């Protein structure tokens, strides 16, 4: 659909009257609370509905209007800057020996400006770091 | 000019005066010995002893001069005052304690400026040892749901017979990060009833009511740090 | 990890733009909490504020909706302010920390700046150098009149320190009603030390937040 959507309550009634009762809303938060809105207007709110949403569709403000009880998956080692940035330098550093300790480590050369600097090794680099 | 007319008491430890003596209630109150006397390291001693006005000022009545330059004290007060101490501090034995006597003493001076005032710690009940406790009278009042659709909330909670110093409402709810979440709405100290309160008032709009949990106003002091959970189920009123 | 510290100019300017500084550097800033302040002023209530996000909602009320401009500086991790004609309710103690979004509470001490609309100049008039003289004289009991004289300086609500770290046993603010005249006599005073007899000095150094001036006595 298009965001934006001000006739909501027609997609309520849709989802409704089909067997499926599984609702994800994941494009943005003003969103999600329009359909919370909506389910809480006619009283569809987990009474057999599926809620499935992430961090990100409930940050600012769309549980205003959301009982208690709406599933939301919290994302993990995606906004922490404490242990999450050295887990990835952990990670990277672990990728790049054993990359390391496999063939294909041909140093490219200095991509500087102004000076077309393609990598001819880039699909192997990238088959051998996945 | 340093310090303006403040009818209030001791503004915790961090006082705005330079005069203050404890930064909670003091130790000695009504019933035995009780000293109050002011400080003054500048240049104060002129022709002699200072010129300090000692007077009783009670929050709600208003201050009689009974004792004028630490030295002499002032007519229509009974002599019940112990008028004696010099050069810095001019110490003031209260043994009649009696319901009126228990106020604040403000040492104003007359020497660098007139319109000054001192310090002085005001005798109340002291609720932060281990004889007495101070047992917060806990009162929600439900808000009504026409006045949160204009933006405000009736969710004042009464805390009578709390922490007057350390005002530490630790709330028990299952998420709340705030450094510091207290309306200061402290009525004028009283040594007769001591029933002032803390109106701590969390107006929110009415989609904030919804997301919000139960409202209860958990009081958690120095004086008597025991659970108190109303648990105040929120509705339309 | 966890860091509410309010770090914002508490002197400034009367009708001037109120540049607070929120310093959070927490887990993140991008659209997480509200990040508002609180109008806690004794005398009268306040009223539902707004919330920011990573679009920047300079909207807290609907009188300055749009007249103030909260800048994004993610460079630093915080956002500066433009509160511009406040009044004298308005102007209170500031609690730009991490408010969750829900207005649950608090499980916290008490902290945060509060900004006044006293001038610049008539607060700073220079530090009063006045020498520590122990009493030693007000025997009465656990606490007697003994701690420093420091005035005429920045307003009370500073960041309020020792004399190196010195003891805090039962330290506790309490915004009280400001001077318009910038006399601040602000001096902390602790109950169990201090009152005590010999040569112990217990002069204090109160921080200022706009200075750092730790060396007056």
């Amino acid at each position: 659909f298009d965001p934006g959507t001000k006739n909501v309550t027609a997609l309520l009634m849709e989802a409704r009257e089909l067997e499926a009762r599984v609702i994800i809303l994941s494009a943005s938060e003003d969103d999600a609370a329009t359909v919370y809105r909506a389910a809480a207007m006619l009283n569809m709110t987990g009474s057999g509905y599926v809620w499935l949403v992430g961090e990100r569709e409930i940050s600012g403000n769309a549980l205003r209007y959301a009982p208690d009880g709406i599933i939301g998956l919290q994302l993990i080692n995606g906004k922490n800057e404490s242990a999450h940035i050295s887990d990835a330098v952990g990670v990277v550093a672990q990728a790049v020996h054993e990359l390391l300790e496999k063939e294909n480590i041909t140093d490219p050369p200095r991509g500087c400006v102004g000076n077309t600097n393609i990598w001819k090794t880039g699909p192997l680099f990238k088959r051998v770091l996945m | 000019d340093i310090q303006w007319v403040l009818l209030l008491w001791v503004p915790g430890s961090t006082g705005d005066i330079v005069l203050t003596q404890s930064p909670a209630s003091l130790a000695v109150s009504l019933g035995q010995r009780a000293t109050i006397s002011c400080k003054a390291s500048q240049s104060v001693d002129y022709d002699g002893n200072s010129y300090m006005n000692w007077y009783q000022q009670k929050p709600g009545q208003p201050p009689k001069l009974l004792i004028y330059a630490a030295s002499n004290l002032e007519s229509g007060i009974p002599a019940r005052f112990s008028g004696s101490g010099s050069g810095t501090d001019f110490t003031l034995n209260i043994h009649p304690v009696e319901e009126e006597d228990a106020a604040t003493y403000y040492c104003q001076q007359g020497n660098e400026d007139p319109p000054t005032f001192g310090g002085g710690t005001k005798l109340e009940i002291k609720r932060a040892d281990a004889r007495t406790v101070a047992a917060p009278s806990v009162f929600i009042f439900p808000p009504s749901d026409e006045q949160l659709k204009s933006g405000t909330a009736s969710v004042v909670c009464l805390l009578n017979n709390f922490y007057p110093r350390e005002a530490k409402v630790q709330w028990k709810v299952d998420n709340a990060l705030q450094s510091g979440n207290s309306q200061e709405s402290v009525t004028e100290q009283d040594s007769k009833d001591s029933t002032y309160s803390l109106s701590s008032t969390l107006t929110l709009s009415k989609a904030d009511y919804e997301k919000h949990k139960v409202y209860a106003c958990e009081v958690t002091h120095q004086g008597l740090s025991s659970p108190v959970t109303k648990s105040f189920n929120r509705g339309e009123c | 990890d966890v860091q509410l510290q309010e770090s914002g100019p508490g002197l400034v300017k009367p009708s001037q733009s109120l540049s607070l500084t929120c310093t959070v550097t927490g887990y993140s800033i991008t659209s997480d909490y509200a990040w508002n302040w609180i109008r806690q002023f004794p005398g009268n209530k306040l009223e539902w504020m707004g919330y920011i996000s990573y679009s920047g909602s300079t909207g807290y009320n609907p009188s300055l909706k749009s007249r103030i401009s909260i800048t994004r500086d993610t460079s630093k991790n915080q956002f500066f302010l433009q509160l511009n004609s406040v009044t004298t309710e308005d102007t209170a103690t500031y609690y730009c920390a991490r408010l969750y979004y829900g207005f649950y509470g608090m499980d916290y001490w008490g902290q945060g700046t509060s900004v006044t609309v006293s001038s610049a100049k008539t607060t700073t008039k220079g530090p009063s150098v006045f020498p520590l003289a122990p009493s030693s004289k007000s025997t009465s009991g656990g606490t007697a009149a003994l701690g420093c004289l420091v005035k005429d300086y920045f307003p009370e609500p500073v960041t309020v320190s020792w004399n190196s770290g010195a003891l805090t046993s039962g330290v506790h603010t309490f915004p009280a009603v400001l001077q318009s005249s910038g006399l601040y006599s602000l001096s902390s005073v602790v109950t169990v030390p201090s009152s005590s007899l010999g040569t112990q000095t217990y002069i204090c150094n109160v921080n200022h937040k706009p200075s750092n001036t730790k060396v007056d006595k």
